[PDB]
């Protein structure tokens, strides 16, 4: 593929910009939920009306790296051009490039975003611009280390732009350096510590074990969900074993940053041997539609067992996860495991899809309650996962909702 | 309450009720849709099937794991609860199961999506039996892809597989692959001259609709743990979420007709027999092949004193199923049943043919449940013990095969569903009766349907061969309100609308003139969105 | 406690499988007393007679105690743990499914139908040979 191509690929660009599976690639009109609101991606394909065809490749550079459009209002940072701030300029101009000649033009204009007041206008972005110091000079090599190291690090930071999402953010929604991919919540799910802890962060992980999961989204211990699945479905699973490489060998390097009440890794949980009790569901027959099932492993038993085994360790061939040993189950940080019971999985690598139904209310299979969500989930985290772990209907209810709302989204009220 | 108005008003929520109140809700109108059974969850189903006892499970009980409400019963045969009374030379044809609820019985099958062959639209004109569709199968047929696409049908994309019926489109997904007792019946058979082909099948061969791909649970009829393949409870929910209200536990009684013979209102009660009324500018009845009728007929009037829709005398008449004849032996060579759904292949060599004219088309199958809750059984039965028991419980459990042969049935006057004046449930409504015969049709299709049965058994080198002396149910109900063209021979016309009220439809397979050979759902759901068109047609 | 241990290793020996599971024939030994009221005095009976003659196994106490009154009981142990059912009505109390012993010896092939084999396509493959008895 040409260098312009595989650099959208490896920035995934072509997901945020793409309204889903329909919505002609680069079109724009997905809607991004910020804490203030929805934030909808322009339009992107090279129309000279309703795209950016009439971008020269300065001002390309400009919004790329610096959020400013060609008339010269500030762009949302739902950009990540704090991350593409340090992109080369040749990367830039292959991907302006790209971006001319690759991608057929698309004449249609997006969702214009329109967020509540004070964040109506976008020009105290520059004041936010200003106090987040995302500038920003172009990435040169540090000959200290290798040259793997230091692709891996272009990789994650300046393209893939994982610290988009593992490092938290500050009380202005500005990247937190200090704690440098150390787990954020974004939105209904949360992603965890990706440093070199060995057992709050990815630090006890194989090599193998992380390539596998880079390149595929499925371990015997992790399996990807949520904003990681289609990160891995769109860019990760289409980049070079070289690339994937490079960012295990960058990641390696990250320094640890540790979590408060973490004693052993996240997929080194034993499950314990116990389960439910047939003989006591003898009770429930004759009563359809279970609401006097609140036991939490006959509802395991009823809605889960199915797929992962009675005991939670999972099918043979590994196409349905061991819950005990799971990184999302074994995590002291709940989040991830209720996102999961409440939206399902869903994964098309390689052109095989993944899915596991949801079980939230909008569920198609089995529609559960917060109260009988949080029900299955401490069973899970008690017997399979995470024993110092808990679950209470709020916070399920707080996961559909779409997490806990940030302190500045107060002054949109 | 009092008024519950509507554009339109669904009484049943199975799935054909649900698939047209969704296609009712997704283009504009107002749907109420009413059911007389209760809620129902998937989980809690499969909890009481597993706790359902293993004679249960070896004899295939398709309806305790579903519990049955005193005000609107269904039929339960592990031991007879006598809702559905049935007489004639063969009652014991006509005793299958329906389950009441949002979902209706669809909640339990064994989703096989056929589409019936032209010739099977035009069986008089063709043969000279039977009667003939109001419509042809062109009509039919993009409504069977739009039914097909909905709910998400696998099939055999690429194969000649018979004489069958034509297609436009491929199927939305391909057939997953055939388990080892498929695989070896296939091969038997073509070595016997019958051609085994791949059952078109609403399961998930891929993740489909949000839902998983099918494991391989075993457990179609009479619950899917896991959701991987349709029940009508899917278009219930995505009508609802649509904005269509549901109301459970909604027994119809009674309907009000003015002047023109139209519906102006209907009135059903609840578990404690309080009366409501509904009024709406279009009513559907979605009930059954057996409820219907009997809904039809609870509820005459003055204006029409034999039943509504009844000037024909035919409400209730012409009921059709497929007969089928049973058969188990223990195979030569292992089978190992169990692998994939429960029902995954069948002979459909005979399903068209010139014999047509003088005895019933046939379809002649084979069972993929698991045989080890019958090895088990049959082993312990035996008083073995130690080491023989499990070689028994293991060799029987290899070794078991059932055999299905069903045929195709002409709609007779005589098989009539008047109700009962005998028995009645909790509400004071009478139960409803059936009156069954089979006719020589079927007899001679039988006789060599049972020599066929005999020649794969001693193909397969059965031992210990158990056939059934007795026609048995099919359980997809077809007949009662029949289609055509006369309003003086004909309950609905070439768009399911009753010939006496045009204010009325009957979305169900109540209305197919002709049974076909094989099983009548997708036909039936294909008809109710032909009505959804024409109910939208009416209100727009 | 101790008739639950005599029930567990009568059971044990009746049905030739050690790995039985503790609830399961916790369950069976409260619902068999529920039934018979001497249920204790005939598994003391039937554990006395398997010491003084010293059988092997459960097929030669079957063999040699085939016309004695303490037959009926041990086929009831048998049928309970092996079917996990113990009366014979369409309303009986399932103690055990998936972990009953008639499941197990067709469980390296056969579906346990509401709990998966691994794998969506898991049949493409050929089955193991009736005359290999799995395990347990
Ligand atoms: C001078 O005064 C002032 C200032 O200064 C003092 C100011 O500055 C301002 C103004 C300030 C601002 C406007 C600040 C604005 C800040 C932001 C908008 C930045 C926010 C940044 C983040 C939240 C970053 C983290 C999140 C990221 C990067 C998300 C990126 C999105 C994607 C790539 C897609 C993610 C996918 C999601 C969420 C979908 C998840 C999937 C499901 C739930 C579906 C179900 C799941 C499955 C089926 C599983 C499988 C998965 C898949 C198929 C004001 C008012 C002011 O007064
Ligand atoms: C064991 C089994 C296996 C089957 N296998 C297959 C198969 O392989 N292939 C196939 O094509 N078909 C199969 N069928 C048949 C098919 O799955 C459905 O059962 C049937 O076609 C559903 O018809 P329906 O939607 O019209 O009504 P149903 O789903 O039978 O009932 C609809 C609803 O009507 C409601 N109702 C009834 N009376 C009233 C009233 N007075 N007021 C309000 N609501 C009322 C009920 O509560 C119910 O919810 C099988 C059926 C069974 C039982
Ligand atoms: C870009 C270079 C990367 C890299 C190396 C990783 N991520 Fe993420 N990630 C996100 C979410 C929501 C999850 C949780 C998974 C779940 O919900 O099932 C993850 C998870 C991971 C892991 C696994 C850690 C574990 O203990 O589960 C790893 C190794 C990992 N990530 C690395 C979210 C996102 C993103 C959303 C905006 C983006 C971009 C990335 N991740 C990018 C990366
Ligand atoms: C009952 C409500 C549950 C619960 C609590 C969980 N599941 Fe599943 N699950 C399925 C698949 C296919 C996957 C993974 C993706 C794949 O490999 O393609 C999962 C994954 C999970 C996780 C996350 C594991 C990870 O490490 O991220 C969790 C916490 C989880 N599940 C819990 C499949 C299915 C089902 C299909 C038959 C069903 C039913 C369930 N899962 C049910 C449940
Ligand atoms: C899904 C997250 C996301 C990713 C990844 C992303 N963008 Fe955007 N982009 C946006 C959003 C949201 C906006 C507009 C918000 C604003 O106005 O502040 C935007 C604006 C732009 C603009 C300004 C054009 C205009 O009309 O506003 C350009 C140019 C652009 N993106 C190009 C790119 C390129 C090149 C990439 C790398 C392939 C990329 N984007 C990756 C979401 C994304
Ligand atoms: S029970 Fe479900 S998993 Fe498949 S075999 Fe039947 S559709």
């Amino acid at each position: 593929i040409s260098r312009g191509h595989y650099l959208a690929i490896a920035a995934d660009c072509a997901a945020c910009h793409t309204n889903g599976r329909d919505g002609q690639f680069l079109a724009g009109g997905y809607a991004i939920s910020s804490p203030m609101g929805n934030i909808y991606s322009t339009n992107i394909t090279p129309s000279k009306t309703h795209g950016i065809g009439n971008y020269t490749l300065e001002q390309f550079s400009k919004a790329l790296r610096h959020g400013i459009r060609a008339d010269g209002a500030q762009l949302y940072p739902a950009m990540p051009y704090d991350a593409y701030n340090r992109l080369t300029d040749e990367d830039v101009k292959s991907l302006y490039a790209y971006i001319m000649t690759e991608v057929k033009p698309v004449d249609a204009p997006s969702p214009k975003t329109q967020l509540p007041f004070p964040f109506s206008i976008r020009a105290s972005l520059g004041i936010w611009k200003i106090a987040a110091r995302i500038e920003g000079k172009p990435y040169v090599f540090d000959h200290t280390h290798n040259d793997d190291w230091n692709r891996g690090r272009y990789l994650v930071d300046e393209l893939a732009h994982c610290g988009e999402c593992h490092t938290p953010r500050n009380f202005l929604l500005a990247p937190n350096q200090s704690a440098y991919l150390a787990g954020a919540d974004i939105g209904s799910w949360r992603a965890p510590n990706i440093t070199n802890a060995p057992q709050s962060g990815i630090g006890s992980w194989s090599d193998q074990d992380l390539f596998q999961y880079l390149k595929t989204g499925k371990t015997a211990h992790a399996r990807a969900a949520g904003p990681m699945a289609e990160a891995i479905e769109h860019s990760l699973q289409y980049l070079p074993d070289a690339d994937i490489s490079a960012i295990v060998t960058y990641l390696r390097s990250v320094p640890a940053k540790a979590e408060s009440g973490q004693t052993v890794a996240n997929f080194e949980h034993a499950g314990r041997p116990s389960s439910y009790s047939v003989a006591n569901a003898n009770s429930r027959r004759s009563n359809s539609t279970l609401t006097k099932t609140t036991d939490g492993a006959a509802l395991y038993e009823a809605v889960c067992a199915s797929c992962h085994q009675s005991d939670g360790k999972g099918s043979k061939d590994g196409y349905y996860p061991s819950l005990v040993g799971n990184t999302t189950t074994g995590q002291l940080n709940p989040n991830d495991l209720i996102a999961s019971i409440l939206y399902g999985v869903d994964r098309t690598t390689d052109n095989h899809e993944i899915l596991m139904p949801a079980f939230g209310p909008d569920s198609l299979v089995q529609p559960l309650t917060d109260e009988q969500i949080a029900t299955i989930a401490d069973y899970v985290l008690s017997h399979f996962g995470n024993a110092q772990a808990t679950v209470s209907a709020d916070a399920v209810k707080q996961v559909r909702a779409g997490g806990k709302q940030v302190p500045l989204a107060k002054l949109a009220s | 309450n009092e008024t519950l108005s509507a554009d339109v008003v669904i009484i049943g929520a199975g799935i054909c009720g649900s698939l047209l109140a969704h296609k009712l809700v997704r283009n504009g109108l107002s749907v109420l849709l009413l059911d007389a059974g209760p809620r129902r969850d998937r989980s809690q189903i499969v909890e009481n099937w597993r706790n359902m006892p293993p004679d249960n499970k070896s004899q295939y009980d398709y309806a305790t794991p579903y519990p049955s409400v005193p005000w609107a019963p269904h039929t339960n045969y592990f031991p007879d609860n006598n809702y559905l009374i049935v007489k004639g030379p063969d009652r014991t044809a006509y005793k299958q199961g329906i389950i009441k609820g949002v979902g209706g019985t669809t909640w339990h099958w064994a989703a096989s999506s056929w589409r019936y062959l032209p010739n099977d639209f035009k069986l008089h004109s063709t043969y000279g039996v039977g009667r003939d569709y109001a419509m042809s199968y062109d009509e039919l047929e993009p409504y069977y892809y739009e039914a097909e696409c909905e709910m998400g049908v696998m099939g055999p994309n690429g194969e000649e597989i018979t004489p069958s019926a034509p297609r436009q489109n491929p199927w939305p997904m391909t057939s997953m692959p055939y388990g080892y007792g498929d695989r070896t019946f296939t091969e038997i058979v073509s070595k016997l001259g019958f051609s085994n082909t791949p059952v078109p099948q609403a399961r998930n061969s891929r993740p489909y609709d949000g839902r998983p791909q099918c494991c391989g649970n075993n457990n179609c009829m009479p619950i899917c743990p896991i959701g991987a393949m349709y029940n009508g409870v899917y278009a219930a929910i995505k009508a609802e979420k649509l904005g269509a209200k549901i109301i459970p536990n909604a027994v119809v009684y009674a309907m009000e007709t003015d002047a023109k013979n139209r519906i102006t209102a209907i009135s059903f009660y609840d578990p404690d027999k309080q009366s409501h009324r509904v009024v709406a500018k279009t009513f559907v009845i979605a009930a059954n092949g057996i409820e219907t009728p009997k809904l039809l007929l609870l509820a005459a009037n003055d204006r029409n004193p034999h039943g509504i829709a009844n000037s024909s005398d035919l409400v209730g008449r012409n009921m059709m199923d497929h007969p089928g004849i049973g058969m188990s032996f223990q195979s030569a060579e292992p089978i190992w049943a169990g692998g994939g759904s429960v029902q995954m292949s069948s002979i459909t060599n005979f399903r068209d043919g010139d014999f047509r004219s003088e005895y019933a088309a046939t379809q002649i199958g084979y069972n993929n449940t698991a045989q080890n809750s019958r090895a088990g059984m049959k082993a312990l039965s035996m008083g073995l013990v130690g080491k023989k028991l499990d070689e028994e419980i293991r060799r029987r459990t290899a070794h078991g095969v059932d055999i299905y042969a069903n045929h195709e049935v002409l709609p007779d006057p005589n098989n009539r569903l008047v109700l009962s004046k005998d028995y009645k449930d909790a509400l004071g409504i009478p139960h409803p009766e059936v009156t069954y015969d089979v006719g020589e049709y079927v007899r001679k299709s039988a006789a060599i349907s049972r020599q066929r049965l005999m020649d794969i058994a001693k193909a397969m080198g059965g031992t210990e061969i158990e056939m059934t002396p007795y026609f048995t149910p099919n359980n997809h109900i077809t007949g009662g309100t029949i289609m055509g063209h006369d309003p003086r021979d004909s309950v609905v016309d070439k768009w399911l609308r009753t010939h006496d009220h045009s204010n009325l439809f009957l979305a169900t397979g109540a209305t197919m003139a002709a049974s076909g050979t094989v099983n009548s759902t997708l036909t039936m759901a294909a008809l109710s969105l032909r009505a959804a068109d024409a109910i939208l047609n009416d209100l727009k | 406690r101790d008739s639950i241990s005599d029930f567990m290793q009568l059971s044990a020996f009746a049905t030739g499988h050690k790995n039985l599971d503790l609830n399961i024939g916790s369950a069976l030994l409260l619902a068999f007393e529920a039934q018979k009221h001497d249920f204790s005095t005939q598994i003391k009976a039937l554990r006395e007679h398997i010491t003084k003659n010293n059988y092997q196994d459960v097929e030669a106490l079957d063999a040699a105690m085939k016309d004695d009154p303490l037959h009926p009981t041990l086929i009831q142990i048998i049928r309970a743990w092996y079917s996990g059912v113990i009366e014979d009505e369409t309303n009986a109390k399932v103690y055990a499914f998936e972990k009953a012993l008639m499941y197990q010896p067709s469980r390296d092939v056969v579906v346990i139908p509401t709990y998966a084999h691994n794998g969506p396509n898991y049949w493409v493959s050929e089955p193991a040979s009736v005359d290999v008895m799995p395990a347990f």
